This record gives structure tokens, C-alpha cells and sequence, in this order.
């Protein structure tokens, strides 16, 4: 060890600079000599894993740590192999490496604040603060390390500690401050605002002293609506009215348009109680606001009087209706969701008063746009008929407006005419080719109309075009959920027909003289084996909402040193709460129950298809033989044109690169080993751990841990359901009736668990259910269903018919029970649930 | 309706999703992160608002009410929509701002340079990207000290046009050829600001007709005067 | 400014042209017609008029520099004039042959004809109360139908100062 050492001391700085290749060469000249470096081999691994290779890269990286024995090297090595867990995804081993890099001897404080990054990922503050402060010791000469000190401090604990140093910071360096430095100081005080807010609590003279603090930085804060929101706060939580008043008012004029305002200074003045001194104080204020709307939307929620309220409710429609709105019915629709048969009544006589005084021709623009409320108003009254009559009206009065069609669309869409919706929505955006939210809009109900090969036909025109066929490359890259969520149910929905499809080709069994479906069978092969490869692709999509989410929270890497190094911490907070919050968005929790859904449908058919009928020998042969008629050719032939139409195929659906992911075609998605261990250490263990309390689906929950032998969670799950959401659910009692069909001795499972569940149920719930019925086969649970939670119910209805097999409650009769509950509810979904849900 | 707010992280996916509604230029999440984390007060948004208005009471009383499934029973969830941000809540539109931070070998002052305004097409005409870009260059000019503001435009949409050109009265001071992915000319506009021409008390009206009363808000007013209940201005 | 304003036609709203066909006169034009203005070598002049923001008339014409083997009419060729029943009275065509005129002006043309159905007689009345004048009679067999029917046809010529 001698000239190995100095080669690779002058190749590092090829690695320091922008070199690669010849970084590499002198990599495998020294390999030539000695295969056993580990430095090398190292070295070698990250600039194979930055130039592009994976493969390589990683049995570099595996053989060089296979190559170590004990904990001391030289710490270049260490470094190394630290940056590249760091690019591979990999905190904790580049934590411990960093760590034992600096315990053998490193002379580079900065190594330290890389630790303040990797442990700032997983949450470890504990060891985040003493690096915080060792890299804070270490330089005294940057503003970044007092922040970076500070906001450790605040997270951590350590209020009145972060004061003290921000207090002493400020004496420090008061006066010497440029003047790009001042706004980001401002920001710090506000920071210094927030640890006070922390030190507020309910005292007295702590509120007093944090509000003269206040008003003594607001000479030098730059920021004011913070300002002025914090000043309101601490107002309120005092006792001034009058002061706090001023303040909301000064807020209203900096920004009239915001009902969080509106809301605090009604709450501030306490005249929520009386509706006369409100109106009288709205009234004033819409003669300095006559161009605004939250002080003309507002008083429509306090009003006693029919005439006084008609009146309101005319003078706000009025200029809606000269002016004309793409929003009116907008403008009305939250108030339709609290009001109805008193408010809509007199709305609905005004706008008929109002248009039989209106015309055609005279007045074009209200007519159309009365009309077009009047249709809005219908749609929301389960009215279609008058509806489609007015829509038509305003089609051959104005037919130069895509709102029209768009409506015209949403009513044949709840209708459950997909396909005439989608004709008509392409017809319109055929009229101007500029706008991108009537190509989505079209692209998603021809999605929802069981067509995808013309809606990704359409969507592939804005989309960037090089080395693809279509924009599915380009759709994947913007980030894009709603496309994929949309075309996934579309593709669940065609294998879902197909089942139905095989079910009425079998029905018949090749009846008498039934040769018609026995001679033409290549197509309908052909057409199951696409069916299949679509829906293998879609279970490949659905892999990809939580990969972005995971990407989109390991991208947060230079964030933890940016919000230090420009000096926003309040912005770093958020970014936490932002990322803390990222597991609950609600097509995120779509997506998970599709998948879930997804896999326990396949463990249940592969359970089902692995141990049944006979005859294997006679299920295995498939075609590629046909005796006496060369078939060894024949199969050759199949397989080349298999072979050359499904590279065509994946060329057209291509979204991810072949050097990144190799399973395209999906078989080895749909065929996994175990489904459940991949589903809960993939999509489970980040709910489980980032999750709140009233926001959780207990139905999921109860759903994934039915099929896994743990019930001590499904009685919790459905105990807090029942605490919060109440016992008089249908939701309740279908959870508790499978539970209880589950606990039966018949059933594989753990006879500890059936009882110490039976037990809690005896103890919990002893008037509610009766729990000494499981021996009787003549006591029906449907009747006593429907006499206590009633069949009005559709979602316990849809739960009971989903888990049928193990429940044995019957099955026509649930079905017509089902069919006669569902008749009063739009057309639309009883189509689809009676074609895919039953 | 309308409601004006700060540009906060917690939505920017669904500010995404937006774009993917509007603009075809799209931009990955980091481009989104680092303008939401670097100058937040700039960046605004515009959402609905869903408040009570007569629970329950007894004037035509129905628990059999929509609201979003709060009502009686139904449970309590969000609706599987991604535009949605709250039970009750729906984001409208944005207007991404930002600084300039890029070195130029001239030293340039800190200016104004609007990034994008997306607001959904059939929520408009009633007022919301006039008044986000209102707020946007009233909060510049109070904070950063904006000198001036500057950003581009295209050339079919006469919506821009009128919005930029013709509302907010502002300088064409060049022309772009070939600046987007589809090979369309741009105009790049610039117009210096001022603290004493951007205040929004100052357009609290639209219109007017000669010589109106343009009232504001001074010092009290609202606790002023008496109870409304018994005194002689009571309706 | 006012309520009637002009723009140009551009391609992508291209579409929305050719809905104007079918929403005033059924029965005279097909897709190619509409398909083949700006498809990338007559001049053709595109003209749509919003009222309030909302497109109620379409002008489409065309240019004819040849002056050789023609008798007398070389100027502009008002071709499709779409104008809504429900958009009417308000000086809309008035406009539209206003701004006709001044495009047959700025392009060294003193003539204005154009071709109008000899089956009615209110279109016809509305073109003359202008101040058209009629070039003879009738044209035998020169109005092609969608499905194959056939009508006669009258010229209305105008000289332009």
C-alpha cells in the first residue's frame, strides 16, 4: 500500500471537477494491478450509478462492501459510499457510514451538516440537534447555522433557548445587516414571532410582552399580513375589541375579497347573536365594496324574512344575470347543499319572473345565460327531461359555447349515456382546438365511456412527441394521477365485463347444434389474451402514484439546506406539515383501496384456481398443436407474431424505459409470491405511521387485516367507528354480522382469537346483537338487518354482498333487495352497479 | 365562490393538477417546491368557501340534506375529487410569482417577474386574475421593494391580451420569437411599479360615471353611533 | 368599447367555423370547403363578429385577381355570409358588408358581387335595401346541394368609389 494510495489521491480530483471517463480508466488501470482495493471498487460503483449503469454499479458497490471486515479505512471511502446511499435512496446506511467517517478522523466540518440533512429525512432530531450544534460550533461566520440552530431548537423543545439565541444573535450583528439580508430578517422575526406564539399560552403579561415586542418590529418587518393576522390573534386572546376590530378592518381594506376575514371580525365583535346589527353592518359595508362578492354571499346565510331574503337574493342574481357568469349557478352552489325547499322555491319564481321579461333577440346574453341556470338548477333537481329541452333551446339560440356542451355531456353522463355524452363533448372541442381543460374533461368521459384506445388518441396532441408514438412518456413525466386513476377503472371495468362475457359463452355448453361458438374461437382468444395484457397494465400503472409520492418526498434533499441557507424556516415547517400530510390526500387513498381491492381479488382467484377440478393433464396442453399437420411450425409462427404485435404494443403504451424497469408487460405483477407482505410494506406501514384521528378509513383497515388472522384490530377499528361515527349505520352492523360469521369454529383460523373477540363482544355490545345465534341455520340475519338499520342503506348493502361466501345470508334475495333499495337514487349508478357491482 | 388566500404548500400538488387544466407548459414538483418555498409571499391562490347558513332550524327543516355528506348520518369523509382541498373547499385558480436570483454579469435590482396565472376557464369574468395580480404587485411592492414588473404573453389569446394589455394597462417592451415548445412568437411586457398607484383602496370601484362619492375606510365607523335595535337610524 | 367587435380566424378555432354552416343555411357546404382555407392559392378573407363576447357572425371570401378570361366582375367574392336569426337588427351585416367593402378598397377593387337562392325573397329584399344591383336574371343550375339537389341562382353586383 504505497502507490496505490497516490494514484488514487490524484484521480479524486477528476471525481472533485466535471470528469468521468477518465476518472474511470485510471479506476481500471489500478484494478488491473490489484482487484482487492476498496476504494476503487467504491469509487468505481458511484461514477458507474451517476454516468447511468444500475446493474454495475450495484455489484461494485455490493463487492466493495463484501470487501470490508472491520470499521477502519480511509474516510474517502466512507464518503463515497455515504454520497452514493444518498443517491440510491439509502438514509440509514449513509448515516452510519458519515458517522463512522467522522469517528476515525476527518478534518471536514462540513461532512457534519450532511448528517443535519440525512437524519432532518427520518425524523431523528435527537442526533439532528447535537449536529446542528457541533456545525454551528464549528463556523461562525454564517447566518444559516443561527437558523438551522434555531428551528432545531424550536422543533426539538427549546423555546426560551432559540430566544436566547436569537437575542444574542441580533445584539451581535445589529446594524451590520445589507440590504438583501433585511427581508430575510424580517422573515427570521416573524420566525421569532412564531417561538414567541409558542410562549403566548393563556398569561397575561406574556401575551403584554409578546404585543409590545410586536409593535416595536413592525418598523422593520417586512412582511404585514402576518403581521397584522398575529396582532389580531393576540388581540383576541386578550381582551381588546375595539383595537381588534380596527385591525380586521385595515386586513379587509388591504384585501376585501377573503371570508376568513369576514368570519374573525364577525366572531371579534360578537354580533353573531343578533341578525340586525349583521345586516345593518353588511349593508354598510357593501357601499365601500360594490365590486366584491363575499359581502353579497355572505348576508344569504342569516336571513329570517321571506322578503327580505327574496329581495337579497334578487339583487345578487341581478347583476350576474346583465353582466353573464360561467359561475352563477356557482354562486349558489354551496347554499344548495344547505337550503332547499325555501330557498330554491323563491330563487326559481325570481328567475321566471325574470325571464318572462327578457327576449330573444333583444336581449341575447341574459337569455342564454337564465337558460343555462335554469338547466344547472334542473340538473341539481334530478330533473333531465326539462333539462335536455332547455340545453337544446340554448343550442339553437347560441350554439358558440362550450359550456353548453360540457353541460349537455354531464346530463347524458347521468344518464348513463357515456358514449353519446363523449360524441357530443368531441364534437364541441373539435370547434376550437386551443384550450387543454375541455381536452381533459374529453379525455376522462371517453375514459369513462369504455374507450381508451380514441381518448389516448385525443389526449396525444399537446403532449411533447419524441421518442414515443404517443404523449404517454410525456403524460408520466408532468406528473400527472387523474389520467391514470380514470383509465385504470376503465380497464377494471372491461375485465369486468369479460367475466360476465365467458359466464353467457358458457351458459349454452354447446347446446344440440350449437357449432357457431364452438368453430369461432381464435377472436374471442385473442380478444381474452387483450383483455388480460390491458389489465396487467393497468395493476403496472397503479404502481406509480405511490412511487411519485415517494419520489416527490425523497426530492426534498437540497430543501433541508436551502431553507437554512436563504433563510426560510417557515417555509421549512410547512414543507414538514406538507410532507407529514402527504398520505392523506383523497386520491391517494382511492388509488390504495384499488389496489387493494386489486390484490385481494387476486389472492382470492389464485387461492380458488390453485386447488380445483381435476384433470391437469388434460387443462395443461393449451393450443400449439394440431397432430398430424405440422405443428411444431405452426407454434413457431404463433409465437413470432405473439412476439411481434406485443413489441408493437408495449412500443404504443410505452411510459416507462426499458434500462429503469423491465417488467412492461406485467406478468410478474399479477403472479407475485406473497401480496399481502408486499401490499402492507409498500402501501401500508406510511399510512399506518402517518395517519390523524377522525380523518381514517376503518373499512380498509378492517378489509386488510380481516385476511391476515389479526381480529384484536378489526374489534378496535370497528369500536372506534362505532365511538365516533355512531351505532345506528348499516356499515356497522355488516361489519359486526361478518365478524361474527368469522369467529365460527368452521372457519381456519385461531381458536384464541375467535374467543377472546367473542369475549369482548360479550363484554362490549350485549344488547345490540344477539351473540347466541351462530348454531342455528334457520335464523335469518337479512330480515333482522332490515327490521333494525332497514335496507334503504346502499353502502352496507354493497359490503354484504361483497363478502357473500363466508357470510351465508342467502343471495337472490339480497339481490332483489338490493335491486328494489337502489331504485331511488340516478339512473347512472344503478346501471353500473347492476352490470359490475351485482 | 371567491375567495383570495396565500399560495400554501399543502395544495400545491392540486395547484398541479390545475395546470394540467390550463397551460401546457407543465413543470416537474421541484420547479413547484422551490418557487412555493423560496418567495411565498408573492405566490396567491383563489379557492371556494362552504359556510352554515340555517342548520336544522324549523323554516322548511329536511335532514335529508347533500352538503357534502354532513348533514345526519352519511358519515363524515372528503369527496373523491382532486380539485377539491376541504370538505367545502375547491381551488380555482393561482398566480405563481417570483424574484430574480439568476446572476446576469449587470447587477439588476430586484424586480417583479409574474411565473404563470392559472384560473380555470369556466370560473372566469368576474373578477379573480385582476385582483390575484392586484395583491401580488401590492404585496412585491410593499415587501420586497419591487423597482418594477415584467412577463410574457402570448399572441391568439385574447384573454391575456385584454387582461394585461387592456385591464391592467400595461408596456409591451419586446418581442420573442420562438420562446415555447410549440414555436409561437411571445411579447415580453414591462412596466415600472409604484407604491402610490397600487393600492387597492384606491379600485374599490369599477366604473363610474362623472363625478361619484368614492367613500373608504378611515379611522371607526362600525363601532360608532348607537345600537341598532331602538334608536332613530333603526330601519 | 362597443358590443359588435371583428377579429381574425385563426386555425384552432377553425372548428367553430364550420359549426356556422350548419346553423344557418343546411344543405350548400361541405367539410373540404372549410377543411381547405388554411391548409398549408386564392386569397381567402376570414372575418368573425362577437357580440358581447360571443361569436354570432361569420364572413368568409374570396379574391379573384384574374381579369383575362373573365367577362366583368373581378373583386371580392362574398362566398359564406353565416349571420343568426336570433342575431339580427343590430347592424351586424351592416357591418359585416362594411368591413367587406373597406377589404375590397385596400386591395385596388372597385367591384362587390355575390350569389344569393332565387327561392327567397327576404334575404334577397335585405341585400338590395343595401345597395346591390341585379346582373340579369337567373342562373340555370349552379347552387349543388349536400345530397345532390339543384336551384337556380341571382347575382348581386355593387361598384365601389
Amino acid at each position: 500500500l504505497k502507490k496505490e494510495n497516490d494514484q488514487f489521491l490524484e484521480a479524486l480530483k477528476l471525481y472533485e471537477g466535471k470528469q468521468y471517463k477518465k476518472s474511470l480508466k485510471l479506476l481500471d488501470a489500478i484494478l488491473k494491478k490489484d482487484g482487492s482495493h476498496v476504494d476503487s471498487l467504491a469509487l468505481k460503483g458511484l461514477d458507474l450509478y451517476s454516468v447511468g449503469e444500475k446493474d454495475d454499479a450495484a455489484s461494485y458497490v455490493a463487492n466493495a462492501i463484501r470487501k470490508i471486515e472491520g470499521a477502519s479505512a480511509s474516510p474517502i471511502c466512507c464518503h463515497v459510499l455515504g454520497i452514493y446511499m444518498r443517491n440510491t435512496k439509502e438514509y440509514k446506511e449513509s448515516i452510519k457510514w458519515f458517522t463512522a467517517a467522522l469517528n476515525n478522523g476527518s478534518t471536514n466540518k462540513q461532512i457534519y451538516r450532511d448528517l443535519a440533512t440525512l437524519q432532518s429525512q427520518i425524523g431523528d432530531f435527537k442526533n439532528a440537534l447535537v449536529s446542528r450544534k457541533k456545525y454551528w460550533e464549528a463556523f461562525l461566520g454564517y447566518r444559516a447555522n443561527w437558523t438551522s440552530l434555531a428551528v432545531a431548537q424550536d422543533v426539538n423543545g427549546e423555546r426560551q433557548q432559540a430566544i436566547n439565541t436569537l437575542s444574542q444573535f441580533e445584539k451581535l450583528a445589529e446594524g451590520k445587516i445589507s440590504d438583501s439580508e433585511k427581508y430575510e430578517h424580517s422573515e427570521c422575526l416573524m420566525y421569532k414571532n412564531d417561538i414567541m406564539y409558542k410562549a403566548a399560552s393563556d398569561n397575561q403579561d406574556k401575551l403584554q410582552n409578546v404585543l409590545k415586542h410586536l409593535n416595536d418590529i413592525e418598523p422593520c418587518v417586512f412582511d404585514k399580513f402576518g403581521l397584522l393576522e398575529r396582532k389580531a390573534t393576540i388581540y383576541m386572546k386578550l381582551g381588546q375589541l375595539k383595537d381588534a376590530s380596527i385591525v380586521y378592518r385595515t386586513l379587509i381594506k388591504r384585501n376585501p375579497d377573503n371570508f376568513k376575514y369576514y368570519k374573525l371580525l364577525e366572531v371579534s365583535l360578537g354580533i353573531q347573536g343578533d341578525n340586525k346589527l349583521k345586516k345593518a353592518l353588511y349593508g354598510k359595508l357593501e357601499q365601500f365594496y360594490p365590486r366584491c362578492e363575499p359581502p353579497k354571499f355572505i348576508p344569504l346565510t342569516f336571513l329570517q324574512d321571506k322578503e327580505e331574503l327574496s329581495k337579497k337574493l334578487r339583487e345578487y342574481v341581478l347583476p350576474q344575470l346583465e353582466r353573464g357568469v360561467p359561475a352563477t349557478f356557482s354562486n349558489v352552489k354551496p347554499l344548495y347543499q344547505r337550503r332547499k325547499s325555501k330557498v330554491s322555491p323563491l330563487l326559481e319564481k325570481i328567475v321566471l319572473d325574470y325571464l318572462s321579461g327578457l327576449d330573444p333577440t333583444q336581449d341575447p346574453i341574459p337569455f342564454i345565460w337564465t337558460n343555462y341556470y335554469l338547466s344547472q338548477h334542473f340538473l341539481f333537481l334530478k330533473d333531465f327531461p326539462k333539462a335536455q329541452e332547455y340545453i337544446d333551446a340554448a343550442l339553437d339560440h347560441t350554439p358558440t359555447l362550450v359550456e353548453f356542451y360540457i353541460l349537455k355531456a354531464r346530463i347524458l353522463k347521468h344518464l348513463g349515456l357515456m358514449d353519446t355524452a363523449a360524441g357530443i363533448l368531441e364534437e364541441g372541442r373539435q370547434l376550437d382546438l386551443q384550450d387543454r381543460f375541455i381536452n381533459c374533461k374529453t379525455v376522462k368521459y371517453f375514459l369513462r365511456a369504455n374507450n381508451i384506445d380514441k381518448a389516448v388518441e385525443v389526449a396525444s396532441l399537446f403532449t411533447k412527441n419524441d421518442d414515443s408514438v404517443n404523449g404517454i412518456k410525456d403524460l408520466h413525466l408532468v406528473e400527472a394521477s387523474w389520467f391514470i386513476v380514470e383509465q385504470a377503472e376503465a380497464y377494471y371495468r372491461l375485465y369486468l365485463d369479460r367475466k360476465k362475457k365467458l359466464d353467457d359463452l358458457a351458459s349454452l355448453k354447446k347446446e344440440v347444434e350449437s357449432d357457431k361458438s364452438e368453430q369461432i374461437a381464435n377472436d374471442i382468444k385473442e380478444n381474452q389474451w387483450l383483455v388480460r395484457k390491458y389489465k396487467g397494465l393497468a395493476l403496472k400503472r397503479f404502481n406509480a402514484i405511490p412511487k411519485f409520492y415517494k419520489q416527490f418526498e425523497d426530492d426534498q434533499l437540497d430543501f433541508h439546506s436551502y431553507c437554512m441557507r436563504k433563510g426560510t424556516p417557515r417555509a421549512y415547517l410547512e414543507m414538514l406539515e406538507w410532507g407529514k400530510a402527504l398520505y392523506t390526500k383523497p386520491m391517494y387513498v382511492r388509488a390504495m383501496k384499488e389496489a387493494s381491492k386489486l390484490y385481494f381479488q387476486m389472492h382470492d382467484d389464485r387461492l380458488k384456481r390453485k386447488s380445483d377440478s381435476l384433470d391437469e393433464n388434460s387443462d395443461e396442453i393449451q393450443n400449439n398443436g394440431q397432430n398430424s399437420s405440422s405443428q411444431k411450425k405452426k407454434a413457431k409462427k404463433e409465437a413470432a407474431a405473439m412476439n411481434k404485435r406485443k413489441e408493437t404494443e408495449a412500443k404504443s403504451v410505452a411510459a416507462y424505459p426499458s434500462d429503469q424497469d423491465n417488467d412492461v408487460f406485467g406478468e410478474k405483477l399479477i403472479e407475485t409470491s406473497t401480496p399481502m407482505e408486499d401490499f402492507a410494506t409498500e402501501f401500508y406501514n406510511n399510512y399506518s405511521m402517518q395517519v390523524r384521528e377522525d380523518e381514517r378509513d376503518y373499512i380498509l383497515d378492517f378489509e386488510f387485516n380481516y385476511r391476515i388472522g389479526k381480529l384484536a384490530l378489526c374489534f378496535a377499528s370497528l369500536n372506534k367507528f362505532a365511538k365516533r361515527f355512531g351505532t345506528t349505520s348499516g356499515l356497522f352492523g355488516s361489519m359486526a354480522i361478518v365478524l361474527l360469521h368469522a369467529t365460527r369454529n368452521d372457519t381456519p383460523f385461531d381458536p384464541i382469537l375467535k374467543k377472546v373477540v367473542t369475549k369482548s363482544l360479550e363484554k362490549e355490545y350485549s344488547e345490540n346483537f344477539p351473540l347466541n345465534e351462530i348454531s342455528n341455520n334457520s335464523f335469518d340475519w337479512l330480515n333482522f338487518y332490515q327490521e333494525k338499520f332497514g335496507k334503504n342503506d346502499i353502502n352496507g348493502l354493497l359490503f354484504l354482498y361483497r363478502y357473500r361466501d363466508d357470510v351465508p345470508i342467502g343471495s337472490s334475495n339480497l339481490k332483489e333487495m338490493i335491486i328494489s333499495s337502489l331504485s331511488p337514487l340516478e339512473p347512472h349508478s344503478q346501471n353500473e352497479i347492476l352490470q359490475y357491482y351485482l | 365562490p371567491i375567495n383570495i388566500r396565500r399560495a400554501t404548500i399543502n395544495d400545491i400538488i392540486c395547484m398541479q393538477n390545475a395546470n394540467l387544466h390550463n397551460l401546457p407548459e407543465n413543470y416537474m414538483m421541484k420547479y413547484y417546491m422551490y418557487h412555493i418555498l423560496s418567495w411565498p409571499e408573492a405566490s396567491f391562490v383563489a379557492t371556494t368557501t362552504t359556510l352554515d347558513c340555517e342548520d336544522s332550524d324549523e323554516q322548511d327543516e329536511n335532514d335529508k340534506l347533500e352538503l357534502t355528506l354532513d348533514g345526519t348520518n352519511d358519515g363524515r369523509t372528503i369527496k373523491l375529487d382532486p380539485t377539491y382541498l376541504a370538505p367545502g373547499e375547491k381551488l380555482v385558480g393561482y398566480v405563481l410569482v417570483k424574484m430574480n436570483d439568476d446572476p446576469d454579469q449587470q447587477n439588476e435590482p430586484p424586480n417583479g417577474h409574474i411565473t404563470s396565472l392559472s384560473v380555470m376557464r369556466t370560473y372566469r369574468r368576474m373578477g379573480i386574475a385582476e385582483n390575484l395580480m392586484r395583491q401580488a404587485l401590492f404585496a412585491l411592492r410593499e415587501v420586497h421593494q419591487a423597482e418594477y414588473v415584467s412577463l410574457h404573453v402570448r399572441q391568439s389569446n385574447r384573454a391575456a391580451l385584454h387582461l394585461y394589455r387592456d385591464t391592467l394597462a400595461f408596456e409591451v417592451l419586446s418581442i420573442e420569437k420562438s420562446y415555447y415548445q410549440d414555436g409561437e412568437d411571445a411579447y415580453a411586457m414591462k412596466k415600472v411599479l409604484k407604491l402610490e398607484e397600487l393600492q387597492i383602496s384606491n379600485f374599490t370601484h369599477r366604473r363610474l360615471k362623472e363625478n361619484e362619492e368614492k367613500l373608504e375606510d378611515d379611522l371607526e365607523s362600525d363601532l360608532l353611533e348607537d345600537i341598532i335595535k331602538q334608536g332613530v337610524n333603526d330601519i | 368599447r362597443d358590443i359588435c367587435t371583428l377579429d381574425n380566424v385563426y386555425a384552432n378555432n377553425l372548428g367553430m367555423l364550420t359549426k356556422l354552416a350548419h346553423v344557418t343555411v343546411p344543405n350548400l357546404y361541405q367539410d373540404a370547403f372549410f377543411s381547405a382555407l388554411f391548409a398549408e392559392k386564392d386569397v381567402h378573407f376570414t372575418q368573425m363578429a362577437y357580440y358581447s363576447e360571443i361569436p354570432v357572425g361569420g364572413l368568409v371570401a374570396k379574391l379573384v385577381p384574374k381579369k383575362q378570361n373573365e367577362l366583368s366582375l373581378k373583386g371580392i367574392q362574398i362566398e359564406f355570409l353565416g349571420v343568426l336569426p336570433n342575431y339580427r337588427h343590430k347592424s351586424i351585416g351592416s357591418k359585416l358588408l362594411k368591413f367587406a367593402e373597406d377589404k375590397c378598397s385596400e386591395c385596388h377593387q372597385h367591384n362587390v358581387f355575390v350569389y344569393l337562392p332565387a327561392v327567397d325573397d327576404l334575404t334577397k329584399q335585405w341585400f338590395i335595401a343595401h345597395g346591390f344591383e341585379q346582373v340579369g336574371e337567373t342562373v340555370n343550375n349552379f347552387i349543388k346541394g349536400v345530397n345532390g339537389d339543384e336551384q337556380d341562382a341571382i347575382l348581386l353586383k355593387k361598384h365601389i368609389s
